[PDB]
């Protein structure tokens, strides 16, 4: 799960469940004396397969969707989350946080370097004031109260 | 009985609620959010708390039958908006320049509490100190 | 009763060769219901269910090969 | 500055281990919580889609079970309000046999809804009033609500029909076997005089062969073996003997004296000459099944092999006039010969093995009998159990019908249309017990409710659908559990009816619990003692 | 099960499988491959053939009726009611509950 | 130790019942107030009977001074946090 | 202290500290009784350790079944329990105003008065108290009108309304037939019995005799109509010899005929019993009842029933005095001379199953002066409260019968009372017109209690009671419906005189008693 986590970010849950279900059919089989390297090449076989089919078949290119594709795949991340009901406005923050973020490099390949976006947390009014600051946060107060708290150039 | 030796007479909500140690979590939250409450605008310590406590049970009602909360989550949300939308309806505005306004306000905030026997010396206390704690520097407000 | 819905939905989908829309039914949780999840706007990358795939593989292989266990005593 | 003393008064008087209640917050809202867990605990036991409870008491003993009644025997309640619950529940049990569950989901709804009133800002005696209101209107639209009447008794098909709808909440899979069993059973007891005893109906648990091979046997079944070589009479003619088979003695001092050596010699064979006399004084009336209570001499039963009598040997003193009753013979005292009138007489007593047990039989070939048995055969001791738990409920619900023939419709329609009428009644009503009674009212959606939840559909369209077709005017329609989704059907014609006195007996009980535990405000329970049980209860 | 709407039909397959255990386990007891002598069980039983059941001996299958394996019909009737009573009796309880020991000594 | 705890993050206050941990009759009867230190697992401090050079009503700033007599205690308000791979940015390469 | 020196490990209390002590254990049991005062008050619910639950209101039963080791609170409940065995009623009332004396007299002994002008003070009151109680009784003809009212205000106050109301009837009719004219009323002669199979409102009186046995032998007949009641005290079981007999034979048939001969003395008198049974009755409409005290053995109760009688054994006692005066027979202890005129004579005899235990009816008889209560109820807790309802109401009705007057109630006379207490304080000489002063507060705690439990405020409704009770003059007492002042006799709310006096006597001597107390030693050890 930690590693599902690093590499991709999204359905630690579902590789857990997966991984676990695949052992307990996996040790079924064996439980029918059928030998554990005939299983694991199986797997294996079927794994492969599944890759293939996802990639061949089932894949949508997003190219003729749109921003709408972005919105909706936020949307469909932030469920069963606290802020599942307020998606409408949270993927809307999402995408244009991301979007802000993007840069290019060589290659001509688009990256997005989240981690990136300092999130800052703090009690108080509804999950509809969270503020998408056009710039940057910092945790951070002047040193002495001598100096002015705003600089406009 | 503070556990240090010291004693505090109050009925303020975040001052009686941070003086409790708990062990349910849930508990652990409601404090937390009678600080936050208390943080964030100073009044309504003990609202904050008795209206969570009834939506609770409200909810708890519901949960005893068939109904998935997220059900009522999203009930739960869509009264909130249309609550804020009522309360920003039935709002009147305020002269902030009417020194009697400003302290007939200071008065019904304190009504409720053991300083309301000396009410008229303790909202002009308060309202002289806002006052001249005001400031405005490089085009920023602050009260501080 | 769901699963079988959408499995037969499914089945439905790689046999007959005119129905290759019948390839984004999925579950709609709210109504119980098979979904067009398409349509409806329910996505997600497909880096996350080829890694999920692949680690889980992986990790299943790795403990499938299991057969003996020593605990030496602390 | 750093602890609170106990105030003065009271709180410095009370004991060392003594918990001292008052006052609504911290005794009736505890009262009040502690019935609705009892009620949660005891709830997914209702209805036919109900699920057996495996429960372990304090001495390793294993009941599996949904009768509400047996679950709240077999648990340690230890607060006094489920206490009070849980006697209402046992009296309803001991007054008609059926409608515990019944009793304790009404009370739990009842004390919640109570709970609920006190907090919008009832007063007690306001909520007691109007309860005890309603529950006058509730008795008083219940006759109303009477679909049809049993109208015989004599009959195997209508009494079957009859107990089918009792012991279909327990054994929801085979109920019909059951019914028939129980009906056979019922019919052969219960003569024309209109009296009808519980008592006489007998189960006999044998494993072995599951619980369709089970049967009605007109007679009685012990499981012991015949003492003597005789092991089956054709034409019994059984005398029964209270007193031990063998040669009384003194009562004050046995003491043979012996002066001479004829004494001596002689003592031995008069005995013996004497126990023979008096054995075949016992065959010439032509017993040839002798059966008695006490221990059996060996010349006694050398004397009987001799001349060919089957002897039965029954511990219990209930065996045996229950015996004396199956086949109408009177025990005698005496080992004296039975006259015309004391001598028994059954169509055949024989030994048999059933499963691995060796059993008496004494049969009647006729369709009649003052005592019938039914063998319970099965895989498992805790199914029998249950099984037999469901032919007690179906006896019950049998002399019910006998007392009371009245019926009303079952499933919850006789419930929705109760709370529809107290409902209608209450609006009507001006005041403060308007609330109280709608409460009550309410109250009795939690039996459809109930039978919702445990059938695996939604109450919520349930309960609208039900009053949508009782407000169309069909009293007689209640939920539909033969369905994957929420569904009604009239429930007349499908045959599922419920004993008009159960239904009264079990709103009266559960009304009378829930206003007691509400007239409780203050709460002294004493230190617990670990004694070994009062004296009393043994 | 082929013949019946689906909710029943997955459980009576589910029921005709686990009446595979015995065939399996005598193969597993005797050292045999389990999967290969089920499989042709089933293939010949499929197409006919009532008493064909696993030959220890031969490590195959044979018909047992001519092979003189013979038990009474009474003996499979009570075990299949018995073990269906059990588990019907299993599958019906929800909720476990163990009251605290008396006498603990 | 409450309030020290409070105002030293650092610090790690923990207390042990003298029952527990099995100590001589000695101890139990006549050396209840026993503050052991552990600075990188050996004592700097052994103090036992306290009692007598702290009092009875002693307070937080009483045991604080007494403890930085001999040098035992080493010398802002977020919001609630900050802290939230290792690619932090990059321009146009 | 100086028995500390003495004697070490004890403690003493001296001085006001006594006086603290005691007024704080009186004071803390006030306040737990208030609230069992009136109709209006709270039913309290007792557990004791084995579990058992105990619902109740009595002042007495809380107070036995309160988890409390104070000396002043035994002292309390040892005059509880006097006026509870004495009179049956005016326990919590009896606390009450014991606390309340103790509280008025602290009020001023605090201010540095010495007790004794309080005692002295409580004397005077307590006379002028009770001339004007003699004053204010309202005698009456207690006809059955007055005894319903006086039920009603006693089990109203102990029990629901409509289970007071069938109550009240049945504890006076049952009352009424045990009544003789111009003879003291022998309460044992009200059989008490409880069953546990009907509703609470089904209690009601039967003209006879309930008991708890029936017949052993399965073929007595479970119902005869016209019944000759044979009440006695013989043996018919056997019975060994005092000086250890013994028996000695040789042969078996010397052994026949010894047990054979060894039953006569026994069947001697059952034969007398069944010839009395053949000559008294000839026809199979008159039937036979025996009940012994003693046992009956198996062959005694089998030649019993095949004459067609009905035998019971083990019977209780006071069984043999209630059946003889209810049937009419002779209670016998011996067979020796026994007549048809020795036999009882019931209309009606049938035999009740309730589970494992049978009970026997013994009905229709023809003027029975015995009579049996019948309790039912769903709960054992349900008929022991119905139990000590029934008892205080026999009692209560017991008293108003004896003692030919009655004291209106709703605390009237308390106010009345406090009235010409405080009219009659200038004529007491001294300092012991605090004491007056103290005693007519003390008095008023009643109406006070009961205005504060129907709900109302004790300071305005008090006043308000005793503006009335001053401008009219007539003995107005407290609503506890609306508050306002109202007559208690023209309502028939009617206290007993005895019990108030003994109130006022019990309550001034214990109070006296303990403000004199200015040491509790405990040094036994
Ligand atoms: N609106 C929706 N309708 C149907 N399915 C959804 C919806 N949103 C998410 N899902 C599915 O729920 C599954 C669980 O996702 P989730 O558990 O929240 O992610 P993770 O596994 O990272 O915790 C996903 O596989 C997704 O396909
Ligand atoms: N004179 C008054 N009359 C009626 N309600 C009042 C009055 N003064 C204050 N309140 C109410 O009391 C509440 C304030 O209670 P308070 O003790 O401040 O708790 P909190 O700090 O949680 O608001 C407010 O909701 C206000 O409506
Ligand atoms: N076939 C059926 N369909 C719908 N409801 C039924 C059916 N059979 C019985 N019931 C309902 O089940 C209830 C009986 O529940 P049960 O488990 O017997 O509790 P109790 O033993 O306390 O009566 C009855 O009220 C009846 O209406
Ligand atoms: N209907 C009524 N209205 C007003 N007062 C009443 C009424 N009934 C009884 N009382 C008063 O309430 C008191 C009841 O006290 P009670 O609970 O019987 O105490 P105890 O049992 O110690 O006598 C009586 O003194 C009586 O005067
Ligand atoms: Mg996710
Ligand atoms: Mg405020
Ligand atoms: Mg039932
Ligand atoms: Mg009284």
């Amino acid at each position: 799960a930690d590693l599902q986590d690093k590499e991709v970010g999204d359905g630690t849950t579902s590789v857990v469940i997966i991984a676990a279900e695949l052992l307990k059919n996996a040790d079924e089989l064996v439980k029918q004396k059928i030998h554990p390297t005939s299983v694991i090449s199986g797997y294996r076989l079927a794994c492969k397969e599944a890759v293939r089919y996802i990639n061949e078949n089932l894949i949508v290119n997003t190219d003729e969707l749109g921003r709408d594709c972005l919105i909706n795949a936020a949307k469909t991340s932030m469920s069963s989350k606290i802020i599942g009901i307020n998606g409408d406005f949270f993927a809307n923050m999402v995408v244009d946080a991301v979007l802000a973020i993007k840069y290019t490099d060589i290659r001509g390949q688009p990256r997005y370097p989240v981690n990136s976006v300092n999130i800052l947390k703090a009690h108080g009014r509804s999950q509809m004031e969270s503020m998408l600051i056009s710039g940057y946060a910092l945790n951070c107060v002047v040193g002495s109260q001598g100096m002015p708290k705003r600089i406009v150039n | 009985l503070d556990p240090m030796g010291g004693i505090v007479m109050t009925n303020d909500g975040n001052a009686i609620l941070r003086e409790i140690q708990v062990q349910h979590p849930a508990a652990k939250s409601m404090i937390e959010i009678s600080r936050t409450q208390d943080e964030e605008v100073g009044d309504g310590t003990t609202s904050v708390i008795i209206l969570a406590g009834e939506m609770l049970s409200v909810a708890e009602h519901f949960l005893e039958q068939q109904m998935h909360p997220t059900v009522v989550i999203s009930a739960y949300r869509k009264a909130l908006d249309d609550m804020i939308s009522t309360l920003k309806k039935i709002s009147i505005p305020v002269d902030i320049s009417d020194s009697d306004m400003m302290l007939n306000i200071i008065n019904s905030s304190i009504t409720t509490k053991a300083i309301s026997r000396w009410s008229s010396l303790a909202c002009n206390i308060a309202l002289d100190a806002v006052k001249m704690v005001q400031f405005e520097e490089n085009g920023r407000k602050e009260i501080d | 009763d769901l699963v079988a819905k959408l499995r037969a939905f499914h089945n439905e989908a790689q046999v007959n060769p005119e129905r290759k829309n019948l390839k984004w039914i999925g579950l709609d949780l709210s109504n119980g219901k098979p979904r067009d999840n398409k349509q409806a706007g329910v996505f997600e990358p497909t880096i996350v269910k080829v890694k999920s795939l692949k680690f889980a593989t992986e990790a299943a292989i790795t403990i499938l090969r299991i057969d003996d266990l020593i605990k030496l005593h602390p | 500055a750093l602890h609170v003393p106990k105030a003065p008064g009271f709180a410095q008087m009370l004991k060392e281990g003594a918990k001292h209640f008052s006052g609504l917050e911290e005794a009736v809202y505890r009262n009040i919580q502690a019935c609705k867990e009892l009620a949660q605990t005891t709830r997914t036991a209702y209805g036919p889609n109900g699920m057996n409870k495996m429960v372990i008491n304090h001495l390793e003993k294993l009941f599996v079970t949904n009768d509400a009644a047996t679950i709240l025997r077999e648990l340690e309640v230890q607060h006094p309000a489920a206490k009070m619950i849980v006697m209402a529940s046992h009296m309803q049990e001991q007054e008609v046999g059926d409608g515990t569950n019944f009793v304790l989901v009404f009370a739990g709804a009842l004390l919640e809804l109570a709970e609920e009133l006190l907090r919008i800002g009832l007063s007690v005696s306001e909520v007691i009033e109007g309860y005890e209101i309603a529950c006058r209107k509730a008795h008083e639209i219940l006759p109303n609500l009477v679909c049809c009447s049993a109208k015989n008794l004599r009959d195997i098909d209508e009494v079957s029909s009859l107990l089918r709808t009792s012991i279909m909440s327990k054994q929801y899979g085979n109920e019909v076997f059951l019914a028939k069993l129980i009906a056979q059973a019922c019919v052969s007891i219960f003569p024309d005089s209109g009296h009808f005893n519980v008592d006489n109906i007998r189960v006999c648990k044998i494993l072995g062969s599951g619980i369709s091979s089970s049967s009605v046997l007109h007679g009685m079944v012990f499981k012991k073996e015949t003492e003597g070589d005789v092991t089956s009479v054709k034409d019994a003619k059984i005398a029964v003997y209270s007193c031990p088979f063998d040669g009384m003695i003194t009562e004050t001092k046995g003491t043979v004296l012996i002066k001479t050596a004829e004494e001596l010699m002689n003592f031995s064979k008069g005995e013996e000459n004497l126990m023979d006399a008096q054995v075949k004084a016992i065959a010439d009336t032509g017993a040839n099944v002798v059966v008695t209570g006490g221990k059996v001499a060996d010349m006694a039963l050398h004397y009987a092999n001799k001349y060919n009598i089957m002897l039965v040997r029954l511990n219990s003193k209930w065996d045996l006039r229950r015996l004396c009753k199956t086949v109408g013979a009177t025990a005698l005292p005496r080992l004296t010969p039975p006259v015309l009138e004391e001598m028994g007489h059954c169509d055949s007593v024989y030994l048999s093995e059933v499963g691995d047990t060796q059993v008496v039989v004494f049969k009647h070939e006729k369709e009649d009998g003052a005592i019938s048995t039914i063998v319970l055969r099965g895989s498992t001791d805790n199914l029998m159990d249950d099984i037999e738990r469901a032919v007690d409920d179906g006896v019950n619900t049998f002399k019910v019908l006998t007392r009371d023939k009245r019926l009303v419709p079952g499933g919850g329609a006789t419930e929705i249309e109760l709370a529809k009428q107290i409902t209608s009644y209450g609006e009507t009503c001006p005041g403060l017990e308007q609330y109280a009674i709608k409460k009550f009212a309410e109250a009795f959606e939690a039996i459809p409710r109930a039978l919702a939840e445990n059938s695996g559909v939604k109450a919520n369209e349930v309960i609208s659908k039900l009053y949508a077709v009782h407000q169309e005017g069909n009293k007689n329609v209640g939920l539909d559990i033969e369905a994957e989704v929420p569904a009604v059907k009239d429930m007349l014609e499908a045959g599922i009816l419920d004993t008009y006195l159960g239904k009264y007996w079990a709103i009266k009980l559960a009304t009378n619990a829930a206003v007691t535990v509400l007239r409780v405000d203050q709460i002294i329970m004493a230190k617990p003692a670990g004694g070994p049980k009062p004296p009393s209860g043994k | 099960s082929r013949t019946i709407p689906g909710k029943q039909q997955l459980l009576i397959g589910a029921y005709a499988k686990a009446l595979e255990i015995i065939p399996r386990q005598l193969c597993d007891n005797a050292g045999f491959d389990a999967t290969n002598i089920l499989n042709k069980l089933r293939a010949r039983h499929a197409q006919g053939g009532t008493w064909y059941g696993v030959d220890i001996n031969n490590e195959d299958i044979a018909d047992n009726f001519e092979a003189f394996v013979w038990e009474p019909a009474m003996v499979r009737i009570n075990a299949l009611t018995a073990a269906s009573e059990a588990a019907c009796l299993i599958v019906s309880v929800d909720e476990t509950i163990k009251n605290p020991r008396s006498t603990v000594d | 130790m409450i309030c020290l705890a409070a105002e030293y993050p650092a610090v790690k206050f923990c207390k042990v019942k003298s029952s527990v941990i099995g100590a001589s009759s000695q101890f139990t009867r006549n050396a209840l107030p026993a503050l052991l230190i552990y600075k990188g697992g050996e004592l700097i401090g052994n103090f036992v009977r306290v009692t007598d050079q702290l009092g009875d009503d002693f307070f937080a700033v009483d045991l604080e001074a007494f403890l930085q007599e001999f040098g035992l205690l080493p010398e802002v308000l977020t919001s609630v946090r900050n802290s939230a791979s290792e690619d932090s940015d990059l321009e146009i390469d | 202290a100086a028995v500390k020196t003495l004697n070490p490990k004890a403690e003493v209390a001296r001085a006001q500290a006594a006086l603290a002590v005691n007024i704080s254990a009186a004071r803390g049991l006030q306040d737990v009784l208030r609230t069992n005062l009136g109709p209006k008050g709270t039913m309290k619910m007792l557990v004791s350790g084995a579990g058992d639950i105990k619902l109740t209101k009595d002042g007495n039963v809380l107070l036995h079944e309160m988890q409390i080791q104070h000396p002043t609170a035994s002292l309390i409940a040892k005059v509880a329990t006097a006026q509870d065995d004495i009179t049956g009623d005016g326990t919590t009332s009896n606390v009450l105003i014991i606390g309340e004396l103790l509280k008025q007299a602290d009020l001023y002994i605090s201010e540095g008065l010495h007790p004794r002008i309080i005692t002295e003070g409580f004397e005077a009151a307590k006379e002028k108290a009770l001339q004007f109680l003699e004053e204010v009784k309202v005698s009456r003809e207690m006809d059955r009108e007055t005894l319903i009212d006086v039920a009603r205000t006693s089990l109203r106050t102990k029990v629901h309304a409509e289970l007071a109301d069938v109550l009240t009837e049945a504890v006076v009719d049952s009352i009424l037939a045990i009544k003789k004219q111009d003879e003291p009323i022998d309460l044992f002669m009200i059989e008490i019995m409880e069953m546990k199979h009907k509703s609470e409102t089904d209690t009601s009186l039967i003209r006879g005799l309930v008991l708890d046995h029936g017949a052993r032998h399965p073929d007595m007949k479970k119902r005869v109509e016209d019944a000759y009641i044979l009440t006695c005290n013989v043996s018919l079981e056997y019975e060994k010899t005092e000086v250890n007999s013994g028996f000695f034979y040789k042969s078996a048939e010397e052994r026949e005929k010894l047990v054979k001969a060894e039953r006569k003395f026994i069947e001697d008198r059952v034969k007398k019993i069944i010839e009395l049974k053949r000559k008294v009755c000839g026809d199979s409409d008159k039937g036979f009842v025996v009940i012994n005290q003693k046992g009956i053995d198996p062959f005694s109760l089998d030649a019993l029933s095949k004459e067609g009688i009905v035998a019971l054994r083990r019977a209780k006692r006071r069984n043999m005095e209630r059946l003889t005066l209810a049937c009419g027979g002779v209670a016998l202890n011996s067979f020796d001379d026994l007549s048809p005129d020795c036999l009882g004579h019931a209309g009606l005899v049938y035999e009740y199953t309730l589970g494992e235990e049978k009970f026997t009816f013994i009905e229709k008889c023809n003027n029975p002066r015995s009579v049996t209560l019948l309790i039912k109820g769903p709960n054992k807790h349900t008929l022991t409260q119905i139990k000590d309802a029934v008892r205080d109401g026999l009692r209560a009705v017991k008293n108003a019968i004896d003692d030919g007057c009655v004291v209106p109630g709703a605390g009237a006379v308390e106010v009345a009372m406090a009235e010409a207490l405080i009219k009659h304080k200038p004529s007491v000489k001294g300092r012991a017109q605090l004491g007056v002063q103290a005693f007519a507060d003390a008095l008023l705690i009643i109406p006070k209690v009961l205005a504060q439990n129907s709900g109302f405020d004790l300071q305005e409704t008090l006043v308000k009671i005793q503006a009335e009770h001053s401008e009219s003059g007539q003995l107005v007492g407290v609503d506890l419906n609306t508050g306002e002042p109202m007559v208690a006799a023209e309502v028939g709310v009617w206290d007993n005189y005895c019990v108030k006096k003994q109130l006022l006597h019990s309550c001034t001597v214990i109070a006296t008693n303990i403000l004199l107390v200015d040491e509790i030693m405990r040094a036994g050890m």
